[PDB]
């Protein structure tokens, strides 16, 4: 099953190479992970933690860092951007 | 454990 995001994540999942609007959840992760990765903004040296400041993602989680061990803010932020 | 190994522990 596909799920659509909304225009926000959209624009993120587009900057790392998505194409089209419908996505499985897998596939919206994925892209997600790839913004993150292709912009380097995890942390090299403790690389569960990702420095988004003012860019689209910080933006959308109105944070400047977050931790992937942490990922309530992530889920939330995932649940009001995906419409299932 | 790298960025790529964190990630794939998210269960949405």
């Amino acid at each position: 099953n596909q799920v659509r995001p909304k225009l926000p994540l959209l624009k993120i999942l587009h900057a790392a190479g998505a194409q089209g609007e419908m996505f499985t959840v897998k596939e919206v992760m994925h892209y997600l992970g790839q913004y993150i990765m292709v912009k380097q903004l995890y942390d090299a040296a403790a690389q569960h933690m990702v420095y988004c400041g003012g860019d689209l993602l910080g933006e959308l989680l109105g944070r400047q860092s977050f931790s992937v061990k942490d990922p309530s803010p992530l889920y939330d932020m995932l649940r009001k951007n995906l419409v299932t | 454990t790298s960025f790529a190994e964190y990630w794939n522990l998210l269960s949405p």
